[PDB]
């Protein structure tokens, strides 16, 4: 009993950082669409500068 | 950057080792509290039976 | 306190492996950044 | 406030004491189970925005 209360307040900790992930993953879809602004290379470098 | 979050994580590792330490070395007097006073009243409902 | 014990060892291993994890991946940066290294001294960077 | 009041719901005249009162656990059960199933279905949820996105 004391192992599975303990294993259930484990699965409530991956539950924590399951919701974390999910706050990385919003930080990580705001910095695609900050990225969508210039990304596909914007600033083409020179064709011919050599 | 990522260098330096590794360091952030050792960091966080050593504090969190201290933090175990403290823990383990105050949890057991809760622990021989719990047993002595569990093992003097076992023998105290022997008694009584 | 047995919980809070076991919660706190779990996630010290729980970092411990993501250190370990972090070793790996800075040998492998190690590992590419000497390639670029390489790759630089081919072009004639750092060597000019 | 009152040594004797009745119930607050109707159909039933006689006062109701303290001591009439009993702990029914199959009550709290049920609450409790309903508060997991829900918890249960939030976390379903949570991990189905997780795939979708």
């Amino acid at each position: 009993r004391d192992e599975v209360i303990k294993k259930k307040n484990q699965n409530e900790y991956y539950r924590g950082r399951t919701k974390k992930l999910q706050a990385t993953i919003i930080s990580t879809k705001e910095d695609f669409l900050r990225s969508q602004e210039i990304l596909a290379q914007t600033h083409l470098p020179e064709k011919s500068v050599f | 950057n990522q260098e330096q979050a590794i360091a952030s994580y050792e960091a966080a590792k050593e504090e969190l080792g201290l933090k175990i330490e403290q823990i383990a070395q105050e949890a057991q007097p809760i622990k021989e509290q719990y047993d002595s006073t569990k093992l003097a009243l076992v023998e105290a409902q022997d008694e009584l039976q | 306190v047995k919980s809070r014990f076991e919660k706190e060892k779990s996630n010290q291993a729980e970092a411990q492996s993501n250190i370990d994890q972090g070793r790996k991946k800075v040998d492998a940066l190690n590992k590419t950044i000497a390639h670029l290294e390489e790759e630089l001294t081919k072009e004639m960077g750092g060597d000019k | 406030g009152y040594t004797t009041r009745d119930c607050p719901q109707a159909a039933c005249s006689q006062v109701v004491s303290m001591r009439d009162f009993v702990r029914d656990p199959i009550m709290e059960l049920r609450c409790k189970i309903a508060k997991m199933k829900e918890s249960q279905e939030q976390d379903k949820r949570s991990s189905q925005a997780i795939d979708v996105l």
